Formats: structure tokens, C-alpha cells, sequence
């Protein structure tokens, strides 16, 4: 249940049930980007 | 050292003499040897039992009595008095020395023992806490009024470098205030460090408002509030509403720049909680054995009708319907399709002065989960649900209501009359299909609100009229009306043998209760509705058939005479699940023919009593082989 | 260079727990809830879910060293499902299709389908023809002038009271793929026909709801329909 | 070392909070005024703690003058920087600390401008002596503290500039100064504080009896040896009102109280006596109300209209556009063990009815507004005032009739007291040669048997006690109880309101007011006879027409 999460399970898989309130829209995050330096002109690709 | 030499102190305060690293060793093995030897005279050693007891049942949490560390050590107990914060990470320390002896694998699954200091003498209420009062002991008394929910706080803190990457050893965090680091000691740099949560070991916290009880409160003044730090075995312990007592260290706060609003070096206050004692339906074997032993009995049905409201004098029918509606009977859904209400709807409809609300709040007290609710009072929960967002908190909460908050329980409407549209749709909704929608705020959804329904009511104009039926002498309406199962009308008739009785009652309850001066009791009374409302579960057999079925179409054909409003089908349910509930407070798992003429006997009191006078003058004669 | 980059979608669900059982003077509790890529926009606001998650940790910027908690979303369970336009389904498995015609060809069907409305109730059984009459409808229309006939078919039913009009209602909600119990002024805190509020983030109109709208195509069962 | 608190008193002149200038800050000073909201007692940082960054090493007994200072010194030499230090509060040393609002008296305000505030700061000795709802006289110095509200006012704000004259400077490159407005406001720091009566002019007896002297004791034992002391009280209340000898006991037995009982299951029985007048205009029913706050300590007066819901009760308000809310104690709070005087309560709106009647039953008021929730104590007497439905008092119909306010106001009254206007020659002549007398006379017209200050020590020494009934009067309340109910068998319809059991309670309580008036610890049934004649009198009959 929500309310016996102690802090023994924090970094830990839990199962809880319960209701939802509210779905917050789509935020975009990066998977792959590739960047440019500025004046250097270098190229380099993060993963993430 | 000995103790002799610790009640002289050699340091400018008691905090840097007990800092002293000679003097805290000690002060570790003083406290060690009263862990270790202390016996009460009985030749049995309390605290070597609470270790067994603590380590057998995987606590952290250790007891001890102040009372007993001051008549063993007094120079400690004003140590620990005076100075709280080192005594207690001292005696923790030697606690854990203690119980790993006991239990050598304690330290890799715990690896930290709190100890809850007991019966502390001095007693504060929050108004007389002052300068003095600062980094040390308090007790003080108080009701719990809001609490905060529980966070994690670091407690073994594991840093990263940015630049190498690797996880630096673990750091203990205290409450006092943030730690830091600036070195790595595997690449040699000061710069960012940053703390990871997946390796980093965390502590339970809670904040907690305790406010002065206002029966303690000085005339003319306001109550004090303090703020209350429970740290990872004390939380949740303590629910709002309730009176508790907490020992603790009563320590100063900080804050940035202090108050500018002020314009003084103002500081706020804390009390970190060392210790709460509190000023539960759990049954044993024994529990159950007693249950069944006082199940046995012929006339425990009746004596559970005595045990109902003993406050309240003369009023055996209504207080047969509360015990009925208090137990209950089953709920049903006969392949699915076809689903039954199994719990029993009461609405007393009185006169001004009848004593339904001191029922109701019996009700709160004895029911396990009982909701009250009013129509025309504001300080209350409500009995609509709704979708609300927190001015403060910027955050929205779907709260059920009344109705929805009281599922698997009790609802107690007072003033069910003077109820406005939104409340009494959600009545409506709550009684017809044991369930709540809700459309708000982008939310849609249903929720279950299986609630029994006991109901307060005053009649129209303030006065029951017996030459008008009950249809007309109140507001509500007949879908609304019909939806109860038992209406009890009591009207406060004059009598003068029976105001006697009432009257010499309430004046003997008023001496008994001046400060200058066969019932079950109730603390078992508890237990037995919980137990019988979740274990009982009856059933009526197949040969049973032939007598409801003819009272039916007995009462039905005389109703149709008499010319009142008629009797349909759901007379005869309230019938039976009325049957199934005396069943159930006998703990039987059969209903048998006596509860069956018994549930009759009530349903058709209550169909009589809410009929016109003329109506009623024929029906008793027509219906006395049932009432008996 | 935002030309050649990849990107995916996040987020944000509130989670509270289960209204039925909160303290009677607490404020029910939440918790924030992060999910990306496959596992977003798979539940509705509203529905009760089993989620299986890593409880987690982030600081926001009352305690020195104090955390907010929150839940890394792995997987998402729904322990029921609405009912709805969007979420209802139209593919059809085989030996389903199969068994849907062997019915058909049962020329007891009518009696069948009778029978097994409300069988709990005694009698009424040409409301019973009259509810399958309800639940199959007729055939809509797009006539060539742009003008509509409707096919679903309108049934009311009045009469003294304790006499399983309520149990045919409930039947009726229970049985349709789509329908919605309501009374005449509506729900505790659900409005009836069309609802148009503005949106609590955005102060923009928006359908709330309403027992109408929510189930098209399908059956709202209007107890009470003289108090309205 | 410890603190040492120099407290003066017993200035010449004490001072109104608007004559307050600006040319006696810093000086000694004696002012006055009622106490609205006051402050949790709090620790003020007074000889600071420091330790040196550089240094690592403390340094203590740093004196503190109002704004938080850091000593730039650093006597140790290990560093050559003064300006970063870090406070340690644990070995730091403080003050008691609080901050009581204290507001203009309302014979003190001017001719059309409304009450101005002033926060008063109490320390050492003098904190918790300032209550809500009582006047105050505060001996201090006014102080000034800064102000940052004073921004956009108009006038020229002073300014403090460091001055660059002395120093040598060079244009070698790569000009920023420390410029601070100086605004700012009056406050005052209080060293005594002495309360002065909340009327114009503790529960055990044996610590008020020492309070007294020996003429002042010896006065009460001789008034409490009177036998006609019972007719003296109730001729004594309101002297200036002619005839109502019934709302006169009414309000002396409400001043008087009756105790108050916990039972064992946990209900608490009131104690608080609630009086309602109701009748025709100008009946004198607004003077009773008047002579009571003006006589009674811890008593407000209300009007129903001007009232509101949460200034009745408590009220949670917002400060200087912050963060923090303040409970302010509303009607309820400051007449709190007193009475609570309400005039006009027919033209009260139903919500304020609401709210004043959730504390009537339940003697508590519940805050949940904002991030406050919180109990607060309303044990209060309700003396309220209301006028029928049109004005005159409609003869015809019952109580409830004629009277909008609802049930549950209705039913937690233990006296009604309806005042009828009849036309007979000498009972007129009689009041309007009392009236005009009274005008002529000024106070001369006044004499009653007890003076104010004597029946104020009176009802002091008799709220004291707690009677006790005793096995005869539990029987006559009994008997009581049952004639009332078959008088109201045999009336039927001719009572104005009904006898129930909440009217034996109330017999019970006007029957220890009584034996509190009569300065006896057992309650004997003639008691019990003259609470049952006082309430069988405030009910009265009504008329029916003839057919
Ligand atoms: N039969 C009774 N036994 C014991 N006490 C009673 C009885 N009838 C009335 N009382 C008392 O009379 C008072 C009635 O208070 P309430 O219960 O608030 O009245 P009520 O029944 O709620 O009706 P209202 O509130 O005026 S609509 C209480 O002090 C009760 O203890
Ligand atoms: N013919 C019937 N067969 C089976 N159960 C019946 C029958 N008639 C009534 N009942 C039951 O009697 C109870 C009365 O509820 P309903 O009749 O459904 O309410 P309703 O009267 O139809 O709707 P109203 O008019 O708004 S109260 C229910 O438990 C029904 O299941
Ligand atoms: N019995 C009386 N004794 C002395 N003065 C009286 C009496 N009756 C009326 N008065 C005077 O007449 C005026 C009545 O004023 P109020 O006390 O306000 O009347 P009221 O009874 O309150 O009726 P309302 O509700 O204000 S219209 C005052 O000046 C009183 O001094
Ligand atoms: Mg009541
Ligand atoms: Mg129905
Ligand atoms: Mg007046
Ligand atoms: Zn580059
Ligand atoms: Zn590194
Ligand atoms: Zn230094």
C-alpha cells in the first residue's frame, strides 16, 4: 500500500496500487543528439 | 573514571565534558553496566528480556525507564536530562554492543538501535516551554492535529566525483544540519561531488503539528502548536485527532537569514521526538473462545440490545434497529447479473430532545469504520465527492466523501432533513447503486460506497403528526424514503410514570457526573460486531419458504384493505437481511425460524408506526399474531 | 543540431491512493509517477492501476537533508477498463465469429435472448422483449439530403414503485458495452448530458463529461425522470 | 551571568497609541491598549556564538543589538579576515521573545478614522502576561524597526551612502557602491505590563480570599451574611432599566453560571447559562445587553448585522502578502468564560448561525482554512437580543414563529424572555417619570443597593463555589419536571414551546446558578422552586381566537 512505502524500499522494484488523478502531457526528452562546437567546429554524438 | 569523579565536571558546560573522549568511554561503560545488571529486586533482569524481546521480534526500537536509570544512576539521568543529544547516540552505541552480544548477525540487518526513553517525571504543557527548555528533555502532552507524510532523509550518505566516477565511502548524515565533502581521495580534486540516491541509505521523517488539548487551556488564551520531528520508527504512529504525550529534544531550528519580518534575530523552535506514548480490533484465541462462549447463551441478542447506547434511556426498538444496522446482514450477487444490498439503512425521525445524536456519536465510537456527516454544518466531511486543488500545496485530491469514505462501514447523517440537492443527490446515488461517479476536473471514474445509512431526522414544523402519515410530516421524498429499511418514528409523548424514569435517569447521570463527587461491556461489545461482521457470513435454508411467503401475502392483502401506501418487494428483503443480521449476532451460521419471526416482528413495527392513526388502529389488530 | 537528433516522449502521472479507505481526518496521500517511451499515454486520469516501479529519489528546490519521493514507472496494469468509443475494440477472432453465427442460426433465438435478460426478475417479460428490442437497435442513416434518421430506440418505463424497474436499469448498465447509470439531476458529482468547463491548467473550454457524451453508442439508464 | 530585567511603572502620563511621535523614540513611555492577537513565545538570539572560517576557533558573548550582527574583530590572529563568520545556536545564548498587537480603545479612537495597531514586543518576565481581548498598559521605550513597505509611498526616502573622500583610488581598469534606504517604522519594547480592567471600573476560593484585605473581606462576609441578599442582587442589575425583574435574574444567573460536568463515556455537560430576549421595539432589551459588557469582565458586545462568520469565531489572515497566516481570535474567543452580547440576532444571515451554533454545541471552534488546523476554546454564555418577524411581536402565533433564527439556535437557549409593550396609565407614568428623571439626574437618578465594583467582588467570590444537589432536590426536580410536562399536556397548543429534557438540564443549571447566588455549596429545593418559577414565567401562553 502508499502508505507502508518506508525508506527501505527506496532503489527498490515496488508494486502499489491505487487511483490517478491526473496524466501530464507529453514531455519531449533526447535519446540520441548530436552536438557542434561553437567555433571549434567539432562533432560529437551522446546517447543517453 | 568512577561516577563520583562525572558529577565533577571539569569543562565550561556539560556538553564539552561530555564530548571529553575519557569521559564519554565512561560514560559507555556506566551505561553498559546498568544494560547489563540491573534487576528490580525479583530476581529477573527487565532489560535483558526487552533485548530478547527486541531481537526476536527485529526492532530497533529499545525502551528504557527513566525511573530506573535515575535510581540506578542518577548522575546519568542528569546528564541525559540536561544534555540529550550525545547521551542518546552514546547509549544507542552501547545498546547495539549490547544486542549484537545477544544476537551476533544483528548488526548486518539493522546496524542501528534507538532507544525510547520512558516515563520522564517533568511534565510540560507547550505555553510554559522557554529559553531554558533549549537542547534538552521535554514531555509534554498534546493533540495531534496535522502530520506530513513520510519522507526519506539521508542517513549514510555515498557521494560520486564528477570526474573520475568513483562512489565515494559513506558518510553519517545527523538531523542538525547538511553534510559536505571536498575531497576524493582516489583522484585528489575539490571540485562537484554529487550524491546518488541508488547507493545512499535513507531514514524515515515526519513532521507532526501537536496542539495544546483544549481542555487544558487557560480561559482568555490560545492554544500553543509545535512542530514535532519523527524520525524512522516513530512514523505514523500517531493519527490526527488523538491525544498523545512525547518526550523529546526541544531544539532550535534554522533558518536562512533568520526573519526580516521581525526585525529581530528570532528563532523558531522543534521538538525532535525521542519517544511517543499514546494517552485496536485485534482478537486472540482467548478473544475468540470468550466470543463463542458468550455466543452460547439464549438471550445474548437482547443483552446486546442492552449494551446499545447505555446513555440513553427507554428507547428499546430504535437501539434493536442501531444493534441490527451495526452488524448487518450479506450482500449478494446471484450469478453476477443480479446483485442484492446486504446492510441495513435506519432513519430515526424524532422530535427535538429524543437523543438521536448521542446515538449517533455511540455509533462513531463503537462502529469500526464509522463517517459522520451533517447537512446543515460546515465543519464537517462532506457527503459529495469532489475533485479539490490545495491553495498551498498546488495539488489536486480526489475526496470521496462521506459516502465513499465509509465503504465497508457506517455513515452517520445528522439532520438528514435539511440536506441541500448536491447531498441529497449523492444520498440517492450512495442508496441506489452502492456507488459514487464522478465527471470533474478531467477525472471519471466510479467509486464503491457499500455504506450502511443510520440517519437523523426531525419531522416537518418541528412536531410529528399522527393523523398525517410519514410522507407528509417530511422533506423527503419517496425514492429517498423508501431506499430505508427500518423507519423508527419515536415521538416524545407525555407519560407521566415514564418522564418519572427520564427524568430521575438524567438527573442521576448529572450527579454521578460532577467533579465534586447484563450489559456487554463495550470493550468487548467492539470486538464481537467486527468479529461477527467479518467471519459469520449466514445462509437460509430451502424449507424455510413457506412461512415468509405467507405473511407476505397476509400483510400485503391487509395493506391493500387499510388503503395505506403498499407494501412491495423490498419490504420483504429488508425482512430478510434484517433475519440474516440476527443471524449474525448470534454468531450462527444458519438463520433459524426464531430470527425470522423476530425481523418480521420489527419490519412490520416499523411499517406500522409510520402509518395515519386511522391506518393504525386497524393494522395492529390486523398484524398482532406477528408483533406479539 | 536538432535536425539529426532523436527524441521520445515523458510523462508525468499522480497517483493517489484508494479513496475507500483513507482516515476519516487525513488528506489522502499521492505520489508523482515518471514513465516514457511505450509505457505513456497507456491509462486515463481516473482508472485504479497496479504499477510496478522503482521507489526513488529527487530533491526540490523543512529538513536539512529531506528528499522527495517519486516512482521510476516499469510496467502498468489496469485492474479494470473503462468503457468508450476510443476504448472499445472491433476486431473479432474466428472461432468468436463462429460461435456469433451458430447463434444466430438458433431459431429460438428470440426466447433465448428473452430469458437471459434479468433472469432474477419475475414476470415483465415483454419489458424483457423490449430491452433486447433496446439493446440491438435499428439501422442509422446518411440520407442522400444530408439529413439523419436515427435507429436506437427510446423506451420508458413508469409505474408504482418496488417493481424492478431500478433492477432493469442496472441490468440494462451491466450488460451494455457501453452505458452509463444515471438519475434525473445526474450523479453525486457527475453532470448529465454535455458539460462544457474550462480547463483547469489552461482556462480553456473543454467537455468535461456527462452521462450522454460518455456513453455514445451506447445506453444511459435515466432513473427518476420527472425530477430533471 | 544572568539577564537583568529593570521593569518601571506607575508613569504620570500614559499615552493614547496616536499621540505617538517620532520625538520620543528611544524614551520612556507609557501607553495603552486592547490586546488583539499575540505571538508564540520565542527564543531572540541575545550573546551570539561565532566561529571564524579561517580560524576554526569560537569566540562568545557577542552582544546583539536588534538586527543580527557579526563582530569584525576576530581577536584570535591565526586569520586577516572579518567579515565570514558562522553562528552556532547551540551554544549561542537567547531571550524569551513575543510580539502581542495591541489596538486603540474604542473611547480613544477619533472622530471618523478607524483603529490603528501597533506590535508591542514583550521579553523576559513580561512574556505571557498580554491575553486577547483585555486592556493593556505597556510601559517601555518606543523603538524603531525597519520597514520595507515604505518603498513606494511618496515623499523623499532617506538614503545612507558611504562617503568616498579619504579614500585613495587608482584608473588602472579591468565602480560599485553600497547604497541601503533607510525606512522605517514605530514599534514600542514593553519592560512592564500591568492589565487594567476590560469594564469601565483564580478558580479556587482560598487564592481569591487571599487576594483581598481585611476591609474589603470583611464587606463580603457581610454581605454574604444578608438574608434579603437574593432580592439585592437582582435589584442591583441594571439600575438604570425600570421593571423586567425576570430578565434581571436571567442575566445575574447567567453571570453567575453553573458548573461544568465531564462524564465517564467522555460527553461534557454545559455549564453556560444562554439568554434570549424577544418582544416589541423598545423594550429596553439593547440596555440589558449594554449594561452587561459595560459591567461584566471578559464580555463583548455585537451587533447580528455588522457580525461576520469568521470574526464571530476565529479568523485566519494573511500578513504583509506572506507566506505565514496568523489566527486572530474572533467574539467567541475574547468573551471566552464571559458572555457574548449579540443584538439583533434575527438580522444574523444563516451562515454566521451556522458557525455560531457548531460552537455552541460543541464548545469549540475547528480551523481548517489555509495550512492551518487547529482547536480553539469557545466556552462562552450567549446573551442574544432579536426582534420578532414585522416587528411587533405576533401575540398569535408560538416562539418559533416568530422567530426566523433556526432550530438548533432554538433549542440550545435555556431562557427566553418575552417582553410585551402594554398600554396602562400608571405603568407609563411611572417609566416616563423614570426616563426623564434619569436625563435630569444624571447619576443621582442611579441608586442601587451594590455598587458596580462590590457586585463584581461578589460574583467573583460566588463563581467559586460548586453546589451539590442534594437526595431531597433530585426528588423535587424530579416532580418539577413532571408537573411542567403536564402542564404542557393539559395546555396542548397554549404553550409557546414545549418542556423537554433539555429544559430539566437547564433547571438543573439556572438551580446551581442559584445556590452560586446564595453562596452555598448544597442546592435545597426552595432553589429548585425558584428556578422552576423563573423558567415556568419565561414561557408564556398564547392567545387563540374565539369561534
Ligand atoms: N432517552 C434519553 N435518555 C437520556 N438522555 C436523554 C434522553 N432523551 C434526551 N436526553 C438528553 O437530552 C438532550 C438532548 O440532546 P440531543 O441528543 O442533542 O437532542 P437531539 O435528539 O439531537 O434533537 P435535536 O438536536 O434538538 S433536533 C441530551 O442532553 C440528552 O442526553
Ligand atoms: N418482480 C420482481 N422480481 C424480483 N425482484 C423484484 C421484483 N419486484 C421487485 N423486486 C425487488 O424489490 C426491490 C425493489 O427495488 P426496485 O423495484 O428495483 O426499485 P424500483 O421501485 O423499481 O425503482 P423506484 O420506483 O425508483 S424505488 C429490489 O430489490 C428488486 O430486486
Ligand atoms: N423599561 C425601561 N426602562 C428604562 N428605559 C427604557 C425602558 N424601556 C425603554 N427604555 C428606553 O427607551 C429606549 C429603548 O431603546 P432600546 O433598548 O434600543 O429598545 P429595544 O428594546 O432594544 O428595542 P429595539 O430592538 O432596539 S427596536 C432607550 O432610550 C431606553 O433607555
Ligand atoms: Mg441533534
Ligand atoms: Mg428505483
Ligand atoms: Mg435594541
Ligand atoms: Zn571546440
Ligand atoms: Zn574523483
Ligand atoms: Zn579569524
Amino acid at each position: 500500500p502508499l502508505r507502508d512505502l518506508d525508506s527501505e524500499h527506496v532503489s527498490k522494484i515496488v508494486r502499489l496500487s491505487g487511483i490517478i488523478i491526473s496524466t501530464s502531457v507529453l514531455s519531449s526528452r533526447a535519446t540520441y543528439l548530436s552536438i557542434m562546437c561553437r567555433n571549434c567546429r567539432h562533432t560529437t554524438s551522446i546517447t543517453i | 573514571l568512577t561516577l563520583e569523579s562525572l558529577s565533577n565536571v571539569k569543562a565550561n558546560s556539560y556538553s564539552e565534558w561530555i564530548t571529553q573522549p575519557n569521559v564519554s568511554r565512561t560514560i559507555a561503560r556506566e551505561l553498559k553496566s546498568f544494560l547489563l545488571e540491573y534487576t528490580d529486586e525479583t530476581g529477573r533482569s527487565v532489560y535483558g528480556a526487552r533485548i530478547r524481546t527486541l531481537g526476536e521480534m527485529n526492532s530497533e526500537s529499545l525502551e528504557v525507564n527513566y525511573r530506573h536509570l535515575a535510581e540506578s544512576k542518577a548522575i546519568l539521568a542528569l546528564f541525559l536530562a540536561k544534555c540529550p543529544e550525545e547521551m542518546l547516540k552514546i547509549f544507542d552505541l552501547v545498546a547495539m554492543e549490547a544486542t549484537e552480544l545477544h544476537y551476533p548477525d544483528y548488526a548486518r540487518i539493522h546496524s542501528e538501535i534507538h532507544v525510547r526513553i520512558s516515563d520522564f517525571p517533568t511534565i510540560y504543557s507547550l505555553r510554559e516551554l522557554r529559553e531554558s527548555n533549549l537542547s534538552s528533555l521535554v514531555r509534554v502532552t498534546g493533540v495531534v492535529t496535522r502530520r506530513t507524510g513520510v519522507f526519506p532523509q539521508l542517513k549514510y550518505v555515498k557521494f560520486n566525483c564528477l570526474k573520475c566516477g568513483s562512489i565515494l565511502g559513506p558518510f553519517f548524515q545527523d538531523s542538525n544540519e547538511e553534510i559536505r565533502i571536498s575531497f576524493c581521495t582516489n583522484c585528489k580534486s575539490k571540485g562537484p561531488f554529487r550524491v546518488n540516491g541508488e547507493k545512499t541509505v535513507y531514514r524515515n521523517y515526519q513532521r507532526v503539528t501537536l496542539q495544546e488539548a483544549p481542555g487544558t487551556v487557560p480561559p482568555g488564551r490560545l492554544p500553543r502548536h509545535r512542530e514535532v520531528i519523527l524520525l524512522a520508527d516513530l512514523v505514523d504512529v500517531s493519527k490526527p485527532g488523538e491525544e498523545v504525550e512525547v518526550t523529546g529534544i526541544y531544539k532550535n531550528n534554522y533558518d536562512g537569514n533568520l526573519n526580516a519580518k521581525n526585525g529581530f534575530p528570532v528563532f523558531a523552535t522543534i521538538i525532535e521526538a525521542n519517544s511517543i506514548k499514546r494517552r485496536v480490533f485485534s482478537w486472540t484465541e482467548e478473544e475468540e473462545r470468550e466470543f463463542r462462549k458468550i455466543s452460547r447463551d439464549r438471550g445474548i441478542i437482547d443483552k446486546i440490545i442492552s449494551s446499545m447506547a447505555p446513555s440513553i434511556y427507554g428507547h428499546r426498538d430504535i437501539k434493536t434497529a442501531v444493534a441490527c444496522s451495526l452488524f448487518g446482514g450479506v450482500p449478494k450477487n446471484v450469478n453476477g447479473k443480479h446483485s442484492i444490498r446486504g446492510d441495513i439503512n435506519v432513519l430515526l425521525l424524532g422530535d427535538p430532545g429524543t437523543a438521536k445524536s448521542q446515538i449517533l456519536k455511540y455509533v462513531e465510537k463503537t462502529a469500526h469504520r464509522a463517517v459522520f456527516a451533517t447537512g446543515q454544518g460546515a465543519s464537517a466531511v462532506g457527503l459529495t465527492a469532489s475533485v479539490r486543488k490545495d491553495p498551498i500545496t498546488k495539488e489536486w485530491t480526489l475526496e470521496g466523501g462521506a459516502l465513499v469514505l465509509a465503504d465497508k462501514g457506517v455513515c452517520l447523517i445528522d439532520e438528514f432533513d435539511k440536506m441541500n440537492d448536491q447531498d441529497r443527490t449523492s444520498i440517492h446515488e450512495a442508496m441506489e447503486q452502492q456507488s459514487i461517479s464522478i465527471s470533474k476536473a478531467g477525472i471519471v471514474t466510479t467509486l464503491q460506497a457499500r455504506c450502511s445509512i443510520i440517519a437523523a431526522a426531525n419531522p416537518n414544523g418541528g412536531r410529528y403528526n399522527s393523523t398525517l402519515p410519514l410522507a407528509q410530516n417530511v422533506s423527503l421524498t419517496e425514492p429517498i424514503l423508501s431506499r430505508f429499511d427500518i423507519l423508527c418514528v419515536v415521538r416524545d409523548l407525555v407519560d407521566e410514570e415514564a418522564d418519572e424514569r427520564l427524568a430521575t435517569f438524567v438527573v442521576d447521570s448529572h450527579v454521578r457526573s460532577h467533579p465534586e463527587n447484563s450489559p456487554i461491556p463495550q470493550e468487548l461489545l467492539m470486538k464481537y460486531i467486527h468479529y461477527a461482521r467479518t467471519k459469520i457470513y449466514p445462509k437460509l435454508h430451502q424449507m424455510d419458504m413457506d412461512k415468509v411467503s405467507r405473511v407476505y401475502a397476509d400483510l400485503r392483502r391487509e395493506s391493500i384493505s387499510t388503503g395505506s401506501f403498499p407494501i412491495t418487494v423490498r419490504h420483504l428483503e429488508s425482512i430478510l437481511r434484517i433475519a440474516e443480521s440476527f443471524a449474525k449476532m448470534r454468531l450462527s451460521e444458519f438463520v433459524s425460524s426464531y430470527d425470522l419471526d423476530r425481523a418480521i416482528k420489527v419490519v412490520v413495527d416499523s411499517f406500522v408506526d409510520a402509518q395515519k392513526v386511522s391506518v393504525r388502529r386497524q393494522l395492529r389488530r390486523s398484524f398482532a399474531i406477528y408483533t406479539l | 543540431i536538432h535536425e539529426s537528433s532523436k527524441f521520445i516522449d515523458q510523462q508525468f502521472l499522480k497517483l493517489q491512493e484508494i479513496p475507500e479507505l483513507v482516515p476519516v481526518g487525513e488528506m489522502p496521500r499521492n505520489l508523482t509517477m515518471t514513465c516514457d517511451r511505450y509505457l505513456t499515454n497507456k491509462v486515463i486520469p481516473g482508472t485504479r492501476v497496479t504499477i510496478v516501479g522503482i521507489y526513488s529519489i529527487y530533491n526540490s528546490k523543512s529538513g536539512v537533508a529531506i528528499r522527495t519521493p517519486y516512482i521510476k514507472i516499469l510496467g502498468i496494469q489496469s485492474d479494470v477498463e473503462t468503457s468508450s468509443i476510443w476504448n472499445s475494440v472491433t476486431m473479432f477472432t474466428e472461432e468468436e465469429e463462429e460461435e456469433f453465427l451458430q447463434l444466430s442460426r438458433n431459431p429460438k433465438l428470440y426466447e433465448i435472448l428473452t430469458n437471459s435478460i434479468a433472469p432474477s426478475i419475475f414476470g415483465n417479460e415483454d419489458i424483457k422483449k423490449a430491452i433486447v428490442c433496446l439493446l440491438m437497435g435499428g439501422s442509422k442513416k446518411i440520407l442522400p439530403d444530408g439529413m439523419r434518421l436515427r435507429g436506437d430506440i427510446n423506451v420508458l418505463l413508469l409505474g408504482d414503485p418496488g417493481t424492478a424497474k431500478s433492477q432493469l436499469l442496472k441490468f440494462v448498465e451491466k450488460v451494455s458495452p457501453i452505458a452509463v447509470y444515471t438519475s434525473g439531476k445526474g450523479s453525486s458529482a457527475a453532470g448529465l448530458t454535455a458539460s462544457v468547463q474550462r480547463d483547469p491548467m489552461t482556462r480553456e473550454f473543454y467537455l468535461e463529461g456527462g452521462a450522454m457524451v460518455l456513453a455514445d453508442g451506447g445506453v444511459v439508464c435515466i432513473d427518476e425522470f420527472d425530477k430533471m | 551571568e544572568r539577564v537583568f530585567q529593570i521593569s518601571f511603572f506607575n508613569l504620570p502620563t500614559v499615552h493614547r497609541i496616536r499621540d505617538i511621535r517620532s520625538e520620543k523614540i528611544g524614551s520612556l513611555l507609557s501607553i495603552s491598549g486592547t490586546v488583539t492577537r499575540t505571538s508564540e513565545v520565542r527564543p531572540e538570539l541575545y550573546k551570539a556564538s561565532f566561529t571564524c572560517d579561517m580560524c576554526r576557533a569560537i569566540v562568545d558573548n557577542v552582544e546583539q543589538s536588534f538586527k543580527y550582527t557579526e563582530p569584525t574583530f576576530c581577536p584570535n590572529p591565526s586569520c586577516e579576515n572579518r567579515a565570514f563568520w558562522t553562528l552556532n545556536v547551540t551554544r549561542s545564548r537567547f531571550l524569551d521573545w513575543q510580539k502581542v498587537r495591541i489596538q486603540e480603545n474604542a473611547n480613544e479612537i477619533p472622530t471618523g478614522s478607524m483603529p490603528r495597531t501597533l506590535d508591542v514586543i514583550l521579553r523576559g518576565d513580561s512574556v505571557e502576561r498580554a491575553k486577547p481581548g483585555d486592556r493593556c498598559k505597556f510601559t517601555g521605550v518606543e523603538i524603531v524597526v525597519p520597514d520595507v513597505t515604505q518603498l513606494g509611498l511618496p515623499g523623499v526616502k532617506p538614503s545612507s551612502t558611504l562617503d568616498t573622500r579619504g579614500i585613495s583610488k587608482t584608473t588602472e581598469g579591468l565602480r560599485s557602491l553600497g547604497v541601503r534606504d533607510l525606512t522605517y517604522k514605530i514599534s514600542f519594547l514593553a519592560c512592564h505590563v500591568i492589565s487594567i480592567g476590560s469594564n469601565i471600573g483564580e478558580r479556587d476560593q482560598e487564592v481569591f480570599l487571599n487576594s483581598l484585605s481585611s476591609d474589603e473581606i470583611n464587606e463580603l462576609k457581610e454581605m454574604v451574611k444578608d438574608e434579603h441578599i437574593y432580592d439585592k442582587l437582582v435589584r442591583s442589575i441594571a439600575p438604570a432599566v425600570f421593571g423586567h425583574e425576570a430578565v434581571k435574574k436571567g442575566i445575574l444567573l447567567q453571570m453567575l453560571g453553573g458548573v461544568h460536568k465531564s462524564t465517564v463515556e467522555g460527553i461534557k455537560l454545559r455549564g453556560d447559562i444562554n439568554i434570549c430576549v424577544v418582544g416589541d421595539p423598545s423594550t429596553s432589551k439593547s440596555q440589558f445587553l449594554k449594561y452587561v459588557v459595560g459591567f461584566a469582565p471578559r464580555s463583548v458586545y455585537t451587533s447580528g448585522k455588522a457580525s461576520s462568520a469568521a470574526g464571530l469565531t476565529a479568523a485566519v489572515v494573511r500578513d504583509e502578502e506572506g507566506g505565514d497566516y496568523t489566527i486572530e481570535a474572533g467574539a467567541l474567543m475574547l468573551a471566552d468564560n464571559g458572555i457574548c452580547c449579540i443584538d439583533e440576532f434575527d438580522k444574523m444571515d444563516i451562515s454566521d448561525q451556522v458557525a455560531i451554533h457548531e460552537a455552541m454545541e460543541q464548545q469549540t471552534i475547528s480551523i481548517a482554512k489555509a495550512g492551518i488546523h487547529a482547536t480553539l476554546n469557545a466556552r462562552t454564555s450567549i446573551l442574544a437580543a432579536a426582534n420578532p418577524v414585522g416587528g411587533r411581536y405576533n401575540r398569535k402565533l408560538s416562539l418559533r414563529g416568530n422567530l426566523n433564527m433556526t432550530a438548533p439556535i432554538m433549542s440550545r437557549f435555556d431562557l427566553f424572555f418575552v417582553i410585551l409593550d402594554d398600554c396602562n396609565e400608571k405603568i407609563d407614568t411611572e417609566l416616563a417619570s423614570h426616563i426623564v428623571d434619569l436625563h435630569m439626574k444624571r447619576d443621582e437618578a442611579i441608586e442601587p443597593p451594590f455598587s458596580a465594583e462590590q457586585l463584581r467582588r461578589y460574583i467573583k467570590y460566588a463563581r467559586t463555589f460548586k453546589p451539590i444537589l442534594t437526595k431531597e432536590a433530585r426528588s423535587y426536580l424530579v416532580e418539577k419536571y413532571k408537573e411542567l410536562r403536564k402542564d404542557d399536556a393539559q395546555g396542548f397548543s397554549r404553550s409557546s414551546y414545549r418542556i423537554t429534557v433539555r429544559q430539566l438540564e437547564s433547571m438543573i443549571r439556572l438551580s446551581e446558578a442559584i445556590a452560586r447566588a446564595n453562596c452555598v455549596d448544597e442546592i435545597t429545593p426552595s432553589f429548585i422552586a425558584e428556578a422552576y418559577d423563573l423558567l415556568r414565567q419565561s414561557i408564556i401562553r398564547v392567545d387563540v381566537d374565539d369561534v
